[PDB]
């Protein structure tokens, strides 16, 4: 099969979402920011 | 007052034509100032757009 | 069982509610990325002028 | 209709991720969307049961 770009990202997303699932991770908060809508964005 | 597309499109000309160095430093000020006024209108449109977003979602 | 009969015929209200919530999270997140891209583009063109 | 509104809301997202709209259209599109989202959720939780015999 030849993947179009859209289908590739679809299958990649389904893969990680199905294998790694939900995990507990630790790290330091870096580059914090909070736009108008109220969501939190940051890098670990 | 202008659409955001006009704001950046116009400012593109000023920097491009001003950066060329094709004028004395004391002559281009008829335009270098014109850059600032374009920036003010562009920023005014953008910042109020951000507030317009928050009022819609901040209703709860 | 009679209870199972209602389960195979009817939809799931909580799943639809989880559907409309998730699509709103994507919609809200989309605007944040959309504005940031436009804001940074104006920010750099402003820096060049300065 | 919930499914029409859900499908219509789905197309609002798709355009915003193509990234070709002017600011006014984007904000106009955004207010079309979130408004349509609340209306849909409220209508889901507002209906109730009906039954009749014979």
């Amino acid at each position: 099969a030849i993947f179009t770009v859209s289908r590739l990202n679809q299958t990649v997303r389904l893969l990680l979402e199905h294998e790694m699932g939900q995990v507990w991770i630790s790290g330091e908060i870096s580059n914090f920011t909070q736009p108008a809508s109220g969501h939190w964005y940051f890098t670990l | 007052p202008a659409s955001f597309e006009k704001a950046l499109s116009e400012l593109e000309q000023i920097v491009t034509r001003l950066e060329s160095g094709d004028l004395p430093l004391e002559e281009a000020l008829n335009e270098f100032e014109r850059g600032v006024q374009l920036a003010r209108q562009g920023q005014a449109k953008l910042q109020q757009a951000e507030q317009r977003v928050q009022i819609l979602l901040s209703d709860n | 069982t009679p209870s199972a009969a209602a389960e195979v015929v009817s939809r799931n209200q909580q799943e639809l509610l989880r559907q409309v919530q998730s699509t709103r999270q994507r919609l809200e997140m989309a605007m944040d990325y959309y504005l940031a891209n436009r804001t940074r583009r104006f920010t750099q063109i402003h820096h060049r002028l300065q």
